């Protein structure tokens, strides 16, 4: 079988190291600074520095969870458990979850429904939230570098006997040769507009697997320099 | 006071380095990316530049190169503070004129020792 | 050709997640405790809880440096830079660095030189230190579970035109089929005596590569239930 | 005071969980593996057991199983606090008699809310 090249696994291992090293650097710097500065530290600053440690720990945890979820999907032990969820709350909730990260990159996050709410669906809310956060996160990560009107927008709709979620951005966009590869495990577009962006290339492979476990599909449309639209279709019941 | 130009794309990182520099009485000017850093040198001449590598818009290797291309800018000492952990990364930065490369994660107290060394000699 | 199986890569990803999750658990629990208990912590406890954060951060950093070094060995970028080193001093330094870890597992760490000291040699001291730390760490990790006399011993000697380092333990030992595979990337013995022990299966692959880069070799002798001897032979000049 | 048996192989982990349980006024008895835990039940009967899974000598799953096989041990409520992140891991623990499975990394304040809930019914 032609498959995930050893070159891609090696890059992957390097990329793990790099993405984890940034929060770890903050954890250690903030902790040592507290320890050595307990006399020069006011209470408000002590608390602020502890909050940074905690929040960087949480980011690191999320990154570890990505690795865990990917190993669990590759072994097929990850198995869905559905419920009746209002997609409108779920999306708003996901949008709230990513607010701080989007601000940190000056990206506005929007939500529109083409259909009135609630929008009920028989889905695993945990795993669909995680699909939405991967797409929302990617819309922030791959946003334009220096632009005044950067956004990521979730569009909710009902189509073809299911729910259609579109995540649209005006980011860097994706080259045509990359488009058919972006869902593959470990695949990252390597360009002058992505060299600094941390990642493993697992997120969209996880997302694809979760969506297909729900009997749904995910596809992409993009233009380089303009932006991207990710479409997720999942059956209504 | 000595003035330090702090160049890094992480506000969280800048905050903790700034805190530790201001504990020593230094002034700190911050820059989010390499291009911003070079623009702020039209406003002042720092005594030391603390520089990351992986930044959008302009990376630290381009910054180091552009710093050597102007006589005014070329004698400002630069400590590169970076997650780039390779020997070949370090050699490249030193060949581009950095004075010292320190790896991330770092010790704030070791970093400050090196800052003081460079600011005095 | 026949290579590093995909099941092994999946296990590896799962193992990364697990080994990193333990220090991260301590970082976040200790940080949150401090943040929520500032009225209930005396100063020596505050400082002790900060030192935990810092020391757990340092362990996580070592585990990232393993992934990094491994990626860099797989790309030939890892240079060795030799020097004249007293190995007696290097070994004592490595023995010191592991003492706390060995104590946490009730493992005594010993050093004997079969030859008078110094034992000078032309080696990269950072890379050899790391070889010694990987072997010492493994002697602790794979030590017996409940025994009063657990040890790891480094024996230094000069032989066949080089330096011979033996790391001996009275641990669990290695079964015969496993012996030909323990140096392979991602390989861990999976048994009822290893299930709780964290690891990636990269350490002996890194160690073997570093040793070959010095023009040396490494081999093992072991008996299940008795223990193991790792032999590292590197040319003196 | 309520008595909690804390079973985990990590001294670092036991220390922080013990600190948080003592903030509430509970007494704490520590065991570093599952066999040690079962041996301590010969000296006392705890109001709650906090139990890790991955331990040498005797793992948590074995502990939960042995707890169900004695009448005097079977009624003690157990919170499993574990890095084992799977849904199948959790289902196995609950089917072995655990009252609640909480994952690591954990929130100390969430953990203590759950402890209180189990101790107060
Ligand atoms: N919204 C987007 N805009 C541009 N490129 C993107 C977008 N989302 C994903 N990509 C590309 O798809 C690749 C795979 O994405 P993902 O699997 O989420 O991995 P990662 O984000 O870790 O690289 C990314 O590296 C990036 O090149
Ligand atoms: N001293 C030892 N005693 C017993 N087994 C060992 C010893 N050192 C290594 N091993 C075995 O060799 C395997 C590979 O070791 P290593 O590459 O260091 O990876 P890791 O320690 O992450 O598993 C370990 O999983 C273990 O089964």
């Amino acid at each position: 079988r032609l498959k995930r090249i050893d070159r891609m696994k090696t890059e992957f291992i390097a990329n793990i190291s790099a993405e984890l090293r940034t929060p770890l650097t903050a954890i250690k710097a903030y902790a040592e600074t507290i320890y050595n500065s307990l006399g020069e530290l006011d209470l408000s600053t002590l608390k602020e520095f502890l909050e940074v440690i905690i929040d960087q720990s949480n980011h690191l945890e999320n990154l570890l969870n990505e690795l865990l979820d990917f190993s669990r999907l590759e072994r097929k032990s990850l198995q869905i458990n559905r419920e009746k969820v209002d997609l409108c709350d779920l999306v708003e909730s996901a949008v709230n979850a990513i607010k701080e990260f989007a601000s940190s990159h000056n990206v506005n996050v929007l939500f529109e429904s083409n259909v009135p709410c609630p929008v009920e669906a028989y889905i695993d809310p945990t795993r669909i939230r995680q699909v939405l956060l991967n797409l929302l996160n990617n819309g922030v990560k791959y946003s334009k570098k220096d632009a005044p009107d950067k956004y990521v927008k979730v569009i909710l709709d009902e189509k073809d006997g299911g729910v259609l979620i579109i995540v649209e951005d005006n980011g860097i966009g994706i080259p045509d040769h990359a488009k058919d590869r972006i869902f593959e495990q470990f695949y990252r577009v390597d360009s002058s507009l992505t060299y600094e962006v941390p990642g493993t290339g697992l997120g969209l492979a996880i997302t694809k697997e979760i969506v297909e476990l729900h009997g749904g599909r995910i596809w992409v449309e993009s233009e380089v320099g303009k932006g991207s639209r990710f479409f997720v279709w999942i059956p209504k019941d | 006071s000595k003035k330090v130009l702090l160049v890094d794309d992480s506000a969280v990182l800048r905050k903790i380095v700034s805190f530790n520099l201001k504990k020593e009485g230094y002034e700190v000017i911050e820059a989010e990316n390499g291009q911003i850093a070079l623009e702020k040198l039209s406003e002042f001449t720092p005594d030391l530049i603390v520089l990351a590598i992986m930044m959008p818009v302009m990376d630290g290797f381009t910054v180091l190169k552009k710093l050597q291309e102007k006589e005014e800018w070329k004698r400002i000492p630069v400590i590169v503070l970076t997650a780039k952990g390779g020997e070949e990364d370090e050699s490249l930065a030193l060949s581009l004129g950095a004075r010292k490369v320190m790896r991330k994660p770092f010790s704030p107290s070791q970093f400050i020792e090196e800052v003081k060394h460079l600011l005095n000699e």
